[PDB]
DNA sequence: TTTTTTTTTTTTT
């Protein structure tokens, strides 16, 4: 899965936080474990320029800090231009998911009571950013 | 039980496809038609699909949810949401021939197990038709089968198609004003005017005994021709390492004795011309080596099909050499063998559409008669090999033979074969000390 | 249950990442094979992805599940939910090299347990296999296995590369002021010249008739060479005892009538020389001879090998001589068994980067003609000889056939081929009683 | 078991 791939993303290459676009306009539940992944960001942006072993060490007394060391342990690429290539692709997979699960809902409203054509319209334009390739 | 085949995916994809660009709608339309298509609701979508395009109207969701809603079928073939999922699934809109391709496959099978079936349904019943009129009904349906593929396979062709083609084919030659060099220049004038370049889609050959200047001589072609285009040249040297055969190039192309280069003692000047070379060779970088040893026909294959499509095409091809190419299936025969190699040159050649100057070593039967210049038939182990080439240079050195020769340092290319060109001899200067031919500017000798 | 070294995740990326790109087919075909993964599920779609591939056709999903779908083998693999689930798992395909390689890596530690295995097995269970055989088995396997990790080097390189080494090897030559000495020092002023020594990764052969001093002057370049370094000579005389060609050798150092030293017939001066020239060559004890008779080319390879990583590297290797050597596989068609003889010689040079003498003998045909000089293709049975041979050098001593030449006592060293370099005679006289060859201090005649 | 094509060495007219 590309979830557990951005953790470890995340916590060998802490600075990738940075840039990241905010989470909180979307509900954290939509996605799996992904409220941790906006705690981190957040983190990083409330001390910006912090090393690796801080950043794991901010969640010392949790449980899933587990997870973050396994993480991190797990796919360790020495090159960090691809490593922020890959965040930067990965990002644009969520946010393809998150529009994936928004048309999922319109179709299921469609079937409820039907669309109009604004709606119809409007998921037209959808599929652009699930075929933008 | 046994489900008809059918791609309901690929019917997915073709459908969803068109909808984003229409300029494709050729492609699937000559290769596919609602014809092909198992499920019902879809031939409904594309038959409505070719009404829309044939009346003008742009091919998307929207135009077809229209036309459906009009005609009373959207709700057969679904809705917004079915359509809409019709585009989501299809992978890419360029694929999109693969896909139409996939659907004719399909289509052709289902043809062809109805045609079984039928087959199957007369024959267990006669009706009242006899043994023959079974036959005929047979000959019949195999005929459809083999009429309805639209060739596909290029079978015979009328004359008045190959005249269109090869009537266009010699005006635009004409429009371009080259004046000899229809193909790749080899660099020596006199050798133009025979062999007029090295012609596309041609399996040349240089042959001589071993110790003769047939690797000299292949690599002042392959020196020229880079200096000459654009193009890259890849070469295949199973012989000599890289460093060989580069050393061997600075001292052709910086003409500087090349025992100096392979043993240090070089001076001032040397260094200043081959700095030179160096500066032009990395100016241009369209040069390929590849010294891997005991290639098989495949693999020379993949590996100048990569160079092609990632540097835009390849202009010449070159290998050294013939014989040390191993096809480890026919490996008890080395008649066989060979003949596989020479066939697998020939077909690389025309896919390519690109020269290959394949050399070839000679028989020791020519070192027993009075007259030592090669013939065709020198060639070792050579089945195929005088019967695939279309072009068969030989290189001879008199003076090797006699050491009294008037005709030293004289090189003779004979050509021992030309399969849309005249034959004969071109004398060359032969520097060995710089590894080089040159232009023989002396009187020129008439040929007999 | 042992669980054999693999990774799954690797795969999974790999084939993942396939089918999201098109462009990086070659990047894993180098990389991996079918074979390569370990599930046969993976195996299967490999081969469906290679044959689609090699048909010039997209990868997908769809196509993918059609092409499995008519083998068969689209249920084996776990159906298209699997492919389906296996596409949504990969996020990209950047790091797909890393993954290529781990997944190769696995195979060849799977490789190497399974030799291990078989060896173990193998041990156990003799079946009438002596100890040579179960010995020869191991080494064979460590060298596949070792071959097999050696053919990621492979593949055409670009100029630029090329050309930053050859120069880089230049630079180093010129600042040596080894003045003409580039490889082993032959031991002789006009062969040094002719030739800057005998060159590392080089096939030297050394030929006359019967009784000509083949072996007398191969001696003496082995003596000379190991006076003038330090590197170990190896010797694989098949033809004679070790004693006999220690007391040739100790007569031609010592100055010393090899009569008198066979039968025993010495002096005190006499005795007084032989104590000089076994005490040198004590201090120095860097020559090894082999006598055993009918030598397969591997058994060469594996002895030289292991003389190399004992004393770290080998100067040079005599070997006496080339028919003499046995393929057992190709025990039916000579001249193949001697092409494989030659090929496997010139790979074994290459390998060690040391300089291999191999002598041979020629044909019958020299003494029919008026001219009895040897030529190039008067090679006894030489399928390929005179091709691979890098260098050749002839024996001659008229004196033999005209006893009335004015050449009595002078040897004529006849360079019959040089790849690189030019060719020529050299000069030298011939002292039998000595076994001796010396460099010719009279006139000097011009060469033609 | 038979037919084919390529090498290399000998002996005879
Ligand atoms: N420095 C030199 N001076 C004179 N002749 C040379 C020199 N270097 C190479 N040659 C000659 O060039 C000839 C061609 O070599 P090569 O192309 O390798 O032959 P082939 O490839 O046909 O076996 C050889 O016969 C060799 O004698
Ligand atoms: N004591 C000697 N006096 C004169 N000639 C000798 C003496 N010993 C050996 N020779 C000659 O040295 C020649 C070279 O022998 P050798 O190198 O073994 O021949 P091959 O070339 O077959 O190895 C022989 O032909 C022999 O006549
Ligand atoms: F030495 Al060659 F062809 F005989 F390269
Ligand atoms: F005695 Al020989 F070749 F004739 F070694
Ligand atoms: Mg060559
Ligand atoms: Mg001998």
């Amino acid at each position: 899965t590309t979830m557990r791939i951005l953790i470890g993303l995340l916590v060998q290459n802490p600075e990738l936080a940075t840039l990241v676009p905010p989470l909180e306009n979307l509900d954290e539940n939509k996605l799996p474990g992904l409220g941790l992944f906006r705690e981190l960001v957040n983190t990083c942006l409330s001390q910006p320029g912090l090393t690796t072993g801080q950043l794991l060490e901010h969640y010392r007394g949790t449980n899933n800090a587990a997870t973050l060391e396994k993480l991190s342990m797990w796919d360790d690429i020495a090159d960090k231009n691809i490593a922020e290539q890959t965040f930067t692709d990965s990002l644009n997979h969520m946010f393809d998911s998150l529009l994936e699960l928004r048309q999922e809902e319109l179709i299921a409203r469609e079937r409820t009571h039907g669309l109009s054509n604004e709606e119809c319209l409007e998921l037209w334009t959808l599929n652009q950013e699930l075929a933008k390739k | 039980l046994k489900v008809p085949p059918h791609s309901i995916e690929a019917e997915q994809s073709v459908l969803g496809g068109l909808m984003l660009d229409n300029e494709r709608w050729d492609d699937v339309a000559e290769r596919v038609v609602a014809d092909d298509f198992y499920t019902r609701p879809h031939r409904h979508i594309f038959t409505e699909m070719a009404r829309l395009q044939e009346s003008g109207s742009p091919i998307d969701l929207i135009t077809l949810a229209e036309s459906l809603e009009r005609q009373g079928q959207l709700d057969s073939v679904g809705g917004c949401a079915y359509l809409a999922e019709l585009s989501k699934n299809t992978p890419s809109a360029a694929n999109i021939s693969a896909y139409a391709d996939i659907v004719r496959e399909r289509a052709v099978v289902r043809e062809m197990i109805s045609v079984a079936n039928e087959i199957a349904e007369a024959g267990f019943d006669p009706q009242g038709r006899t043994s023959e009129d079974l036959l005929d009904l047979a000959e019949s349906r195999v005929f459809k089968i083999a009429e309805s593929r639209a060739n596909k396979d290029e079978g015979p062709k009328n004359i008045a198609d190959v005249l269109d083609a090869t009537v266009a084919r010699i005006e635009q030659l004409f429009q371009q004003p080259h004046d000899g060099v229809t193909g790749v220049n080899t660099g020596y004038d006199d050798l133009n005017k025979k062999t007029a370049g090295l012609q596309p889609s041609d399996l040349i050959i240089v042959a001589a005994r071993p110790s003769m200047g047939k690797t000299t001589f292949a690599m002042n072609l392959v020196e020229n021709a880079a200096m000459l285009q654009d193009k890259p040249v890849l070469i295949f040297s199973l012989e000599m390492p890289s460093e060989q055969i580069m050393m061997r190039s600075l001292a052709s192309l910086s003409r500087v004795d090349q025992t100096k280069i392979r043993t240090g003692q070089l001076d001032d000047e040397d260094w200043a011309r081959i700095s030179g070379t160096m500066g032009i060779l990395l100016e241009k970088r369209n040069i390929y080596i590849d010294d891997s040893s005991g290639l098989t026909p495949t693999e020379v294959r993949s590996r100048a099909r990569r160079i092609a499509r990632e540097h835009g095409g390849i202009g010449l091809i070159m290998i050294d050499y013939l014989q040390l190419m191993r096809v480890p299936a026919l490996s008890d025969n080395r008649t066989l063998e060979i003949a596989e190699i020479s066939r697998s040159l020939k077909a690389l050649a025309k896919e390519l559409n690109v020269p290959v100057v394949a050399l070839s070593q000679l028989n020791r039967s020519l070192e027993q008669r009075a007259d030592k210049r090669p013939v065709n038939s020198d060639l070792r182990e050579s089945g195929s090999i005088e019967q695939d080439a279309d072009l068969i240079m030989f290189i001879y050195r008199d003076e090797v033979y006699h050491e009294n020769s008037d005709l030293k340092g004289i090189a003779e290319i004979i050509i021992g074969k030309q399969r849309n060109g005249p034959i004969g001899t071109v004398r060359l200067t032969f520097n060995g000390q710089w590894s080089r031919f040159d232009n023989y500017a002396g009187p020129q000798y008439d040929d007999e």
